[PDB]
């Protein structure tokens, strides 16, 4: 139960982006601002 | 018309310990059968507060600091505290907000008010009706004006014990003054009863003033104005960590201030109200 | 993956695209410390009127933040800055505009629309009549106006002008026509973002199906169905035991809904082998 909730709560890590939501970086940000921060949250979450 | 009193005295400053006060619903999010740990400008538990006994000549409304947000409470019998001036200089020199409950409406305006040196509700004592908003006379370069829906509140001089307890929480962010309200009936001899009582959001007020100070508009009572009996507090809101216990219906039932004592910090580490016997690791020093 | 079939766009009472003269048509703008409040409410807005104007030049939004709109009132605020103080108009970013004159909220954020007014709002000696605050006892919070036409105390002591070593809170901008762009006056409309909604239409509740949805304050895909969750009257939506939103009160009809996600899963393939047969069964 701790190992699942650790995996859950590291979704909410910003990893240097403006937020931890890929959809907010997708839809709200400008697309040049998007692709850099999509790149950050994947590299965070994939290695988490 | 800005008038004054025949005499203005300092309150009793009776010391009190606010146990479970200042708790509110911060967000719009329903959650149920859960336990949520967060931080906002809350009143901390067991807060050392003073009882502003306003009685018959005694009238405590000078400039009191706000700075991020204040907690207010008032055991009420005569319904004395019903208004608050917010602003910076409290003179006719900067933009200020006078939120009044004038026994009929909640009137809120954000202007450079011609502020009196004595902010009061000019109310006839024998029947509890207001003659004039003797807090301002006129106003300049306004940003906002609000009048709520109508009701009626009895604000005459009342005897006996305190029958009404209201809890208020104020803060400045994004131009929005947030004002929340808590309420319970009481039967109260002196300063305040202990107990857990939440607050719910009532006002979202894009006022746009530099809220650094506050003056509580008390209600003046004379048939040369005086006042009568109420006991109200001033508490401060602090960006502290709370646990928030949620029941089946999303009612906040209980809470823990994580920074009172090492027992309560341990509660926030375990994320429960139940702690087993033993040693648990907590934050480094 | 289960691919969705439906669009669920649920909003309160829908008006048209309003004309916004406060946004692109205003003639004279004041100084920034006492910025004029002009506001937008009850409009399905896109603010393409910021672009389609004979009165402006910049067209920059802090520009796909133009359509960042399903929230409360937009304040189309009116003021004149200098070119070296256009840059300080931002949420946070406390230079002399944001620290003391005009600070912006950062929940949503609109557009800072400015115009080169060198031939109108400036002079050869510096149009000093426009002024800005550089010193005040206390910082502004976001979305505040200072209308203090008052001589200022530089350290909180009784030292106001006309006494000596007592300072005015206002500097000249220096709107010089004989200089470059950094000293030029710009008439600035800022859409301060803190009820409008850009993508605001009305479709029907495609219940019990994997659908797309846009709600007031909520987007995503999922399965929609009525809910029993006891919303407080001051609650918009619900969240689960995780941090995912699972329930919402209908912005159109107040029907409390559940949002379960669309179905998905892995695939196994069962086979007795190619030497045995050439057929499979899937899980
Ligand atoms: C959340 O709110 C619901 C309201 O919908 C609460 O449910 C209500 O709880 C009361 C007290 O438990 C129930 O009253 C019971 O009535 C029976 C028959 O009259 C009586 O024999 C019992 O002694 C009791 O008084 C009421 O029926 C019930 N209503 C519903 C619709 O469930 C619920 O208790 C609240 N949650 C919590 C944790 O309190
Ligand atoms: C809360 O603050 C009050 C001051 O307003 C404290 O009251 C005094 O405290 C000092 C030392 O703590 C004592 O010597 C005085 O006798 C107290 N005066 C009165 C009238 O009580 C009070 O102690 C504070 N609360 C706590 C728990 O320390
Ligand atoms: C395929 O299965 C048969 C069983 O009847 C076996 O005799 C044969 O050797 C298998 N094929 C190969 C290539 O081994």
């Amino acid at each position: 139960a701790q190992a699942l909730n650790t995996l859950v709560k590291q979704l909410s890590s910003n990893f240097g982006a403006i937020s931890s939501v890929l959809n907010d970086i997708l839809s709200r940000l400008d697309p040049p601002e998007a692709e850099v921060q999509i790149d950050r949250l994947i590299t965070g979450r994939l290695q988490s | 018309r800005c008038t004054t009193f025949d005499d203005v005295q300092a309150p009793n400053y009776t010391q009190h310990t606010s146990s479970m006060r200042g708790v509110y619903y911060p967000d719009e999010i329903f959650r149920s059968d859960t336990l949520y740990l967060t931080q906002d400008l809350f009143l901390p538990f067991y807060s050392n507060v003073t009882g502003f006994h306003t009685i018959n000549h005694t009238f405590g409304n000078p400039v009191i600091p706000f700075k991020d947000g204040i907690y207010f409470a008032a055991t009420e019998k005569s319904n004395v505290v019903r208004g608050w001036v917010f602003g910076s200089t409290m003179n006719n020199k900067s933009q200020s907000v006078i939120i009044i409950n004038n026994s009929t409406n909640v009137v809120i305006r954000a202007c450079n008010f011609e502020l009196c040196d004595n902010p009061f509700f000019a109310v006839s004592k024998p029947m509890g009706t207001q003659t004039h908003t003797m807090i301002f006379d006129n106003a300049f370069n306004c940003t906002f004006e609000y009048i709520s829906d109508a009701f009626s509140l009895d604000v005459s001089e009342k005897s006996g014990n305190f029958k009404h307890l209201r809890e208020f929480v104020f803060k400045n962010k994004d131009g929005f003054l947030y004002v929340y309200k808590g309420y319970q009936p009481i039967d109260v001899v002196r300063d305040l009863p202990s107990g857990f009582n939440t607050l719910k959001p009532i006002f979202k007020l894009p006022l746009g003033i530099n809220i650094t100070n506050f003056r509580a508009i008390l209600t003046a009572f004379s048939p040369i104005w005086g006042t009568s009996a109420a006991a109200y507090f001033v508490g401060y809101l602090k960006p502290t960590t709370f646990m928030l216990k949620y029941d089946e219906n999303g009612t906040i039932t209980d809470a823990v201030d994580c920074s009172q004592n090492p027992l309560a910090e341990l509660k926030c580490s375990v994320k429960s109200f139940e702690i087993d016997k033993g040693i648990y690791q907590t934050s480094n020093f | 993956r289960v691919v969705p079939s439906g669009d669920v766009v649920r909003f309160p009472n829908i008006t048209n695209l309003c004309p916004f003269g406060e946004v692109f048509n205003a003639t004279k703008f004041p100084s920034v410390y006492a910025w004029e409040r002009k506001k937008i409410s009850n409009c399905v807005a896109d603010y393409s009127v910021l672009y389609n104007s004979t009165f402006f030049s910049t067209f920059k939004c802090y520009a796909t933040k133009l359509n960042d709109l399903c929230f409360s009132n937009v304040y189309a605020d009116s003021f004149v800055v200098k070119g070296d103080d256009v840059r300080q108009i931002a949420p946070g970013q406390t230079g002399v505009i944001a620290d003391y004159n005009y600070k912006l909220p950062d929940d949503f954020m609109g557009c800072v629309l400015a115009w080169n007014t060198r031939n109108i709002d400036a002079t050869s000696t510096g149009n000093y009549n426009y002024k800005y605050r550089y010193l005040r006892h206390g910082k502004l919070r976001p979305f505040e106006r200072d209308i203090s036409n008052v001589p200022f105390s530089p350290d909180g002591k009784p030292c106001t002008p006309p006494a000596l070593n007592c300072y005015w809170p206002l500097n000249d901008y220096g709107f010089y026509t004989t200089t470059g762009i950094g000293y030029q006056p710009y008439r600035v409309v800022v859409l301060s973002f803190e009820t409008v909604c850009g993508p605001k239409l009305s479709t029907d509740l495609i219940k019990n199906q994997c659908v797309n949805f846009n709600f007031n304050g909520l987007t995503g895909t999922g399965v929609l169905t009525p809910s029993s969750k006891r919303f407080q009257p001051f609650q918009q939506f619900g969240r689960d035991v995780s941090d995912f939103t699972d329930s919402v009160r209908d912005p159109k009809t107040s029907e409390i809904l559940d949002i379960s996600p669309c179905a998905f899963g892995g695939v196994s393939v069962i086979t007795p082998g190619t030497n045995a047969s050439s057929e499979v069964a899937v899980l």
